[PDB]
């Protein structure tokens, strides 16, 4: 992997076109997450 | 030494993280290419990750950070959708669950829509879809996704397209 910028731990990338779209998020550690749930599901088709 | 513990529907916890699945879904620019065109979900299980080795690591780390930081974590809880979802559970995230080819480098990828994680589940960009039919946008086949607690201390501020 590489390094966090200097002086950071992560990096958000902030969505600046798409107004309806949420941060994403990126760590260079892999100590820094912790797998809390596991979630099992379907994508469901549109009416 | 992972242990999963299922959780009832009628769990508190269940529930507020079902919420935060589904409230989270939004369309995407690719209308669908990679993680299938839907609205909602079909929780079909959700079950607590639990590791004490894992877990102190993380904590460890955390402390570290917060140190590092006005004793400010800056933790957040953020989806994950990888084909390794498996090894993450037993064995930590860690090198090999980066995104090489990533925008903001070769690092571990979180986002806030569990919609956008899910186009990650069956690899970059869906890949070629579900194991079985081929397909991205697959109704049938069961989907796993990783609500994940996450330590960003100070983070980069990057803005982007
Ligand atoms: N791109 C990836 C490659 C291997 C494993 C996981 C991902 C991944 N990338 C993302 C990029 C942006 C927002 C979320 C994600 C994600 O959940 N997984
Ligand atoms: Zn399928």
């Amino acid at each position: 992997m590489a390094h966090s910028p200097p002086g950071h731990h992560s990096v958000t990338g902030r969505p600046s076109v798409n107004g309806l779209a949420l941060a994403e998020y990126v760590i260079y550690r892999g100590e820094q997450a912790y797998p809390e749930y596991l979630i099992t599901y379907q994508i469901m088709r549109p009416e | 030494g992972t242990i999963l513990i299922d959780l009832s529907p009628d769990d508190k916890e269940f529930q507020s993280v079902e919420e935060e699945m589904q409230s989270t879904v939004r369309e995407h620019r690719d209308g669908g290419h990679a993680g299938g065109i839907f609205n909602r979900y079909n929780i079909l299980k959700i079950q607590k990750v639990c590791n004490k080795k894992l877990w102190e690591r993380y904590t460890h780390r955390r402390k570290e950070v917060s140190e590092e930081n006005h004793n400010h974590a800056n933790e957040r809880m953020l989806f994950h959708g990888s084909p390794f979802v498996n090894a993450i559970i037993h064995k930590g995230f860690d090198e090999r669950h980066a995104y090489i080819g990533g925008m903001f480098g070769a690092g571990i990828y979180f986002a806030e829509n569990s919609s956008k994680s899910n186009q990650y589940v069956y690899g970059i960009g869906g890949g070629t879809g579900c194991p079985v039919h081929k397909d991205r946008s697959c109704y049938i086949c069961h989907r796993q996704l990783l609500f994940c607690r996450v330590t960003l201390g100070k983070s980069f501020l990057q803005f982007s397209a």
